[PDB]
């Protein structure tokens, strides 16, 4: 009487009565004479809340009826798109075969349920699995004249599973209940997406702390390294997820792991100006002088992003102010290249050499004059930058500015007493450079001077 | 809408693999 009433409640969608019956002690896996349990009956009638509740109460997801039909089979035949979506989210086998060889895709295709067919295909439903008679979903769709279903089946072909794995979706939503059901079914928390990321990577990207804790408590690799070398700690540090970074460090995340381009988590934190994360990583032993493939240290990335406070913190932690990349660019060179005069001010106040030479002899003043960064130029010249420094080619800052046609730079350089008659390795003056590029205004100011 | 993130391509774009790479150290040689 209790089991019969529970199954009637499941069919009718009376979730309160069914829940009361389950509380009393009715077996949740009880089924009727046809082998339909509560999940089957709820899936037939589209009772989404009932399906979700019964899954939460640990109903066996792949239980089959006397004809071999799982709940997904019944939802597909009944055309219950919401139920099909929910069952697939909780780990329903989309390629399950009934006793007569029918798959959920076949049942959806024969009944002209276009949305179900589309969703099943996007979830890796194999449209080549035939029945015992040898018929495919395409064959039955053609026989029944379901033109839209046939067209979609032909067009999709074998594009495969283009949806994320269910556990990745659960991680994105911080859905601990769905994740718990999925991990009860499939004990592998490190399931892989096509792109190679685990659900922990997704949880770290969105700072979904609850699902991350569940995944790590169920054996997820805190240090999982895809081909690109992006660990969960890298993602957390890049995204500025302070609490996620703390959690991952507590559970054994490696501080010194390198991506494919040799970025450490500190590189990712500094690049996006995450001061608190940078401090946490440094306090956990992150190497402040680690270098990328191009020889960039975290201070270089902080300067590149105009992250003034991150630069301040890195300098406070004994970062090398005059560290050089493979191109011999110092953080001051980077700040001049990007026009970040605040970073340049902090660097020069801390003792950065204003006349550092890059590979081609360019000083920070040369770079600032090239890029028309007048504020960086005034800061450099006010903090002891040589106004007549030459590159390997003999180019002065005035040469560079005249060639680029940056009138304010040329004006300021000439006002501060820059000789316009200097010459290059080829005996070419700033006036030659202005003429070559056709910068009439710069040439006019040069000629109105003693050029 | 509200379900694009469930798909592999959208998730790839959201995770931004390019942001974990050293793009380049541009020089823009003045001569030519």
């Amino acid at each position: 009487d209790a089991a019969t009433s529970f199954l009637r409640a499941a069919r009718s969608g009376n979730l309160d009565k069914a829940l009361d019956h389950l509380r009393n002690g009715v077996d949740i896996n009880t089924c009727n004479q046809n082998g339909l349990n509560g999940l089957h009956l709820a899936s037939k009638e589209g009772h989404v809340k009932m399906v979700v509740e019964l899954l939460h109460k640990e109903i066996i997801l792949e239980t089959t009826t006397k004809k071999g039909n799982t709940a997904l089979h019944i939802a597909a035949l009944a055309g219950q798109d919401e139920v099909v979506r929910e069952l697939v989210n909780y780990g329903a086998n989309v390629n399950a075969q009934s006793q007569k060889g029918f798959t959920p895709l076949y049942m959806a295709a024969q009944e002209n349920h276009l949305e179900v067919v589309k969703f099943l295909l996007e979830n890796g439903a194999n449209q080549n699995v035939a029945t015992e008679d040898g018929f495919t979903p395409l064959a039955v769709a053609l026989q029944q004249g379901h033109e839209n279903v046939v067209a979609h089946l032909i067009n999709y072909g074998t594009k495969g599973k283009v949806r994320l794995p269910a556990l990745h979706i659960a991680a994105r939503n911080d859905d601990t209940r769905t994740a718990a059901v999925l991990l009860q079914n499939d004990p592998n928390p490190d399931v892989l997406s096509k792109t190679g990321f685990t659900p922990l990577h997704i949880a770290a990207h969105y700072e979904n702390l609850n699902v991350a804790q569940l995944l790590l408590n169920r054996g997820a690799s805190v240090n999982f390294t895809p081909q690109n070398g992006i660990t969960p700690l890298h993602i957390a540090s890049r995204r500025g997820n302070v609490i996620m970074v703390r959690l991952l460090l507590d559970r054994g995340a490696q501080i010194e792991t390198k991506t494919k381009d040799e970025l450490t988590p500190l590189h990712c934190a500094a690049r996006n100006g995450h001061v608190r994360i940078s401090e946490i990583l440094l306090d956990h032993g992150a190497p402040i002088q680690a270098k990328t493939k191009n020889g960039l240290s975290p201070i270089h990335m902080a300067a590149q992003g105009d992250h003034l406070d991150c630069v301040r913190l890195l300098l406070q932690y004994d970062a090398e102010i005059d560290d050089i990349t493979l191109d011999h660019l110092t953080p001051l060179h980077v700040a001049a290249h990007c026009g970040h005069h605040r970073v340049a001010k902090v660097l020069l106040d801390k003792g950065a050499k204003p006349n550092s030479r890059a590979l081609n002899g360019f000083t920070p003043l040369h770079i600032a004059c090239k890029k028309n960064h007048v504020r960086v130029m005034e800061l450099l010249l006010k903090t002891g930058a040589s106004i007549d420094a030459v590159t390997e080619s003999g180019l002065t800052p005035l040469h560079v500015a005249s060639f680029m046609g940056h009138l304010p730079i040329v004006k300021n350089l000439l006002q501060r007493g820059a000789s316009p008659n200097v010459s290059n390795v080829k005996v070419e003056t700033p006036l030659h450079m202005a003429a070559r590029a056709g910068h009439t205004e710069v040439a006019k100011y040069l000629l109105q001077n003693k050029a | 809408e509200e379900l694009q993130d469930d798909y592999e391509d959208m998730m790839e774009e959201n995770l931004e693999q390019e942001e974990y790479e050293d793009p380049d150290i541009p020089e823009s040689q003045m001569e030519e």
